[PDB]
RNA sequence: GGUUCUCCCCGAAAGCUAUUUAGGUAGCGCCUCGUGAAUUCAUCUCCGGGGGUAGAGCACUGUUUCGGCAAGGGGGUCAUCCCGACUUACCAACCCGAUGCAAACUGCGAAUACCGGAGAAUGUUAUCACGGGAGACACACGGCGGGUGCUAACGUCCGUCGUGAAGAGGGAAACAACCCAGACCGCCAGCUAAGGUCCCAAAGUCAUGGUUAAGUGGGAAACGAUGUGGGAAGGCCCAGAC
RNA sequence: UCCUCCUAAAGAGUAACGGAGGAGCACGAAGGUUGGCUAAUCCUGGUCGGACAUCAGGAGGUUAGUGCAAUGGCAUAAGCC
RNA sequence: GCUCAACGGAUAAAAGGUACUCCGGGGAUAACAGGCUGAUACCGCCCAAGAGUUCAUAUCGACGGCGGUGUUUGGCACCU
RNA sequence: UGCCUGGCGGCCGUAGCGCGGUGGUCCCACCUGACCCCAUGCCGAACUCAGAAGUGAAACGCCGUAGCGCCGAUGGUAGUGUGGGGUCUCCCCAUGCGAGAGUAGGGAACUGCCAGGCAA
């Protein structure tokens, strides 16, 4: 489970995802798995998405993930009288603005990685596409 | 500063208070009505202000 | 060598920029030494089959503009965030 | 999952039904208090070999003969 | 160094009397040298000023860096002020430590009537 | 285990660059010091800035470090 | 719980503070009547201002991925007791470099809003003060900015505005709180607003060029698909391709 | 009950059984004035001392300190003597 | 000279039970049902390694994702 | 007027550092001594006094240098006041205002008051 270590509040405010993403192009890796929609991402998914796609390398290449939950959502406990504070830690999920890079990789073939991702978007709740490092 | 008709095309039911306090500082009380003041950019300003509900001609 | 030929910008700003680029076009700016930078307006989606190669940013580009060919070159690019299409791109007086 | 100290036992092998309770206590405990569980194991699914064979051949309540 | 510590504790009391509007009197001090000046309240032009410097006494010194050569050029910097009837004068320790030259140095304009 | 707020103290300015007070005007009821009295404005004990004299208030900001400072132009 | 004739004029609030106070009350804000004092006050333009939120950013507070340097340390060669030395199937952070994030982070920094001043037009003098009488101190909803909740609720809690509250009429089939628009009265008169114009039912079976075959329109997404239309480029192409 | 920050939407102000911490003192000096001074943290050398004792140089630059929580602020120091 | 800390302090001084309860009120506020919602529950679908004789698409299908219903417990208190 | 030196203001990070060069008839810094004025919670370091052979290195100032710090267009972009609309957990249209970052380039200053040295 991706999650912060050594923070300083427990919990935060919910906050609205307007804008547009800054991390639009791919600077590690050759290609990138750029996402479309504006959504949610949690830890979980993360590692369904990654691990699921590492296996698609079959161990090869490096995976590049640009990515970090870094926001707790807290829910409240089932049969609860709605006030009285706020609930506790449940997870972590980031905050993805349009347009954001998630996955670069290097080291493996156009189509296997082409496909890689293809497998990658299922897991995934938000649309996305396949993209490649451009030149500047 | 020559003469400047204004007239007003919309209600002021639904307007800010801002508009409805600029509305009658043109003067023009119901909708249709007309009037006549001096054209300045005091008044351009104004007449800028709620150009979204008012005709004017020259 | 890519022989670009492309329009004065009439007006600058965002309503107008937003407005020719519904239009299949984009704006562009030119600049460099102690001329006066200029703005420029050229379409996008022809352009953009011009810079799928990696040549496009280190050949020394001639933009005609009404006759007047600017040799100029392609300093850096402003591009949409998911759809794989450009914004803006900064050109230096080459 | 229900949790086992080994094999966790996911849940679909134990069949949870909502009845209503047996007592006294007013309104509330005659009608909506329900949530009263059913559990249902069987142990034709999961619980590996020596879990099952001592809740089969094992004579105890709670359990049944199949 | 040197400069820089005696700027630090002279803009202490400069900054006091810069806003009373009043005429400081401002003095520089070196191994082989003495220098003295009134500003005016604006703190942009002088009205008087006298030194080492000036033939006028470096002449009648014996040597320009004691005790007694502060003493006499006190006696002359406080008589153009009094050539020019200023009297609303405020001392300036200027970073100086009070009690060599400086403390001599103020003697003889306050001899001379100096309202300070 | 939360929920103790104590109170809003009325800070922040009163004047401000362009109006004509009178002696004693409390200029800016700061806290800490992000303004400090040029001339012819006095400093307090909470650091708050008053007119000595009146005049109107012009703000000014000077120094490398550029901390912002407070005079009355005599008015 | 109830509180009986008539007409004319104006016209609230459901907030703030304290309360053995929380369906009460008191002061204040907001209503009204009379009076006394100012181009007083309101809208716009220009001028002089302070703010740091949005956004952005990452030097500081924390947090994030990876890499070059590289030593602290360790499995070993063994010091077969303490010194010394290399290596490093590694953490690879710290220095150096590249990359994201933040209500309680800020080397930056709007739009609005707010204060003061100058000037013109316009407004029933709409500002302020004094005095008489008040009611009210349970608010709802829509939009926008947010807390909480499941970015659930005709949910709840604040700021701000409108509406209802205390406003009918037209439209949304019906529909306080949505869109339009403020009922002094009469008229078998005309023009329009939102919204609509085959019939029920008043108004174009209007005009022009495209689009869909599903009654789509007329409940709904991830995802799938030789459904089809428009657009640019390219592979290839009568030395003959599918 | 009171104090700090956030919520708070860049004036003030603004709720929640909303999000995190504190106070019910201390001081005759830790106050006033006059004078002088002003770091933290790394690199290195050195007796027991080895990562830190303290001293000495350079770098560095105010992350120091400020009776106590936070916030704003302070070297012209409100910091230290 | 009173942690008059329930801190604008009802008197120096003041704890509980009522299922026999009584009265005045309230859906301004609970229990049942109805309503809104759909966390939970139930139902369907996308993806998929492995188990499965071969083979994920014979069958299950975890790890995760997207919807539907309003029969589960709930939330909310709009009706009484 | 200038090369200047010294004291005092205004414009401010273009106004501050790094590297190399460069100045002393004057001035300044360093420098000499300190029973005695004065000084160290020890020490003439600092401070003060009495003088000043020597030096121009350190220090200070000037010149070149952007090598940096840093400043910063133009355009675009984000956001947003107002009036409408939408597939209204967010955006779009008309309209006005309009960042931050980043790019080109630039950027290591300018000016004034008083007193003397130097050649007129």
């Amino acid at each position: 489970m991706l999650q912060p270590k050594r923070t300083k509040f427990r919990k935060m405010h919910k906050g609205r995802n307007r804008g547009l993403a800054q991390g639009t192009d791919v600077s590690f890796g050759s290609f990138g798995l750029k996402a479309v929609g504006r959504g949610r991402l949690t830890a979980r998914q993360i590692e369904a998405a990654r691990r699921a796609m590492t296996r698609a390398v079959k161990r090869q290449g490096k995976i590049w993930i640009r990515v970090f939950p870094d926001k707790p959502i807290t829910e409240k406990p089932l049969a609860v009288r709605m006030g009285k504070g706020k609930g506790n830690v449940e997870y972590w999920v980031a905050l993805i603005q349009p347009g954001k890079v998630l996955y670069e990789m290097d080291g493996v073939p156009e189509e296997l990685a082409r496909e890689a991702f293809k497998l990658a978007a299922a897991k995934l709740p938000i649309k996305t596409t396949f993209v490649t490092k451009t030149v500047m | 500063a020559k003469t400047i008709k204004i007239t007003q095309t919309r209600s002021a039911i639904g307007r800010l208070p801002k508009h409805k306090a600029t509305l009658l500082g043109l003067g023009l009380r119901r909708i249709g009505h007309t009037v006549e003041r001096e054209d300045t950019p005091a008044i351009r300003g104004m007449i800028n202000a709620v150009s979204f509900m008012v005709k004017v001609e020259e | 060598m890519f022989t670009i030929n492309a329009e004065v910008r009439k007006e600058q700003g965002k309503g107008a920029s937003r407005r020719l680029r519904a239009a299949n076009k984009f704006p562009a700016i030119i600049y460099g030494g102690k001329e006066a930078p200029l703005a420029i307006e050229l379409d996008h989606d022809k352009v953009m089959n011009m810079q799928a190669k990696a040549e496009f940013y280190s050949e020394v580009l001639t933009i005609v503009v009404d006759g007047k060919e600017i040799k100029v070159k392609a300093q850096d690019v402003q591009r949409h965030p998911y759809k794989p299409k450009l914004q803006h791109i900064d050109f230096v007086r080459a | 999952i229900v949790i086992s100290r080994h094999v966790a036992i996911p849940d679909g092998e134990l069949e949870i039904t909502a009845i209503r309770a047996q007592g006294a206590g007013g309104q509330h405990v005659n009608k909506t208090s329900t949530a009263i569980h059913l559990r249902f194991d069987i142990r034709a699914s999961s619980l590996p070999e020596y879990y099952k064979e001592r809740l089969l051949a094992a004579s105890h309540h709670l359990i049944s003969s199949d | 160094d040197k400069k820089s510590a005696r700027i630090r504790r002279a803009t202490r009391a400069r900054r006091k009397l810069q806003e009373l509007g009043a005429t400081r009197l401002v003095v520089h001090r070196t191994p082989r040298h003495i220098y003295a000046q009134v500003i005016a309240p604006n703190g942009s032009e002088v009205l008087v000023a006298a030194s080492t410097v000036e033939k006028a006494i470096a002449e009648q010194l014996k040597y320009t860096g004691n005790k007694d050569a502060a003493a006499a050029v006190g006696k002359a910097v406080a008589e153009r002020a009094l050539e020019k009837g200023i009297k609303d004068v405020s001392f300036d320790r200027s970073g100086f430590q009070y009690h060599g030259r400086v403390q001599a140095l103020a003697d003889a304009a306050r001899e001379a009537g100096l309202q300070f | 285990r939360n929920g103790r707020d104590s109170e809003a103290k009325r800070l922040g300015v009163k004047r401000f660059g362009g109006e004509s007070v009178l002696a004693g005007s409390i200029i800016v009821r700061q806290r800490g010091t992000k303004f400090h009295a040029g001339a012819n404005v006095g400093c307090g004990r909470d650091h708050t800035l008053f007119a000595k004299a009146d005049g109107k208030v012009k703000f000014e900001v000077k120094g490398p470090k550029n901390r912002k400072f407070i005079s009355i132009e005599a008015e």
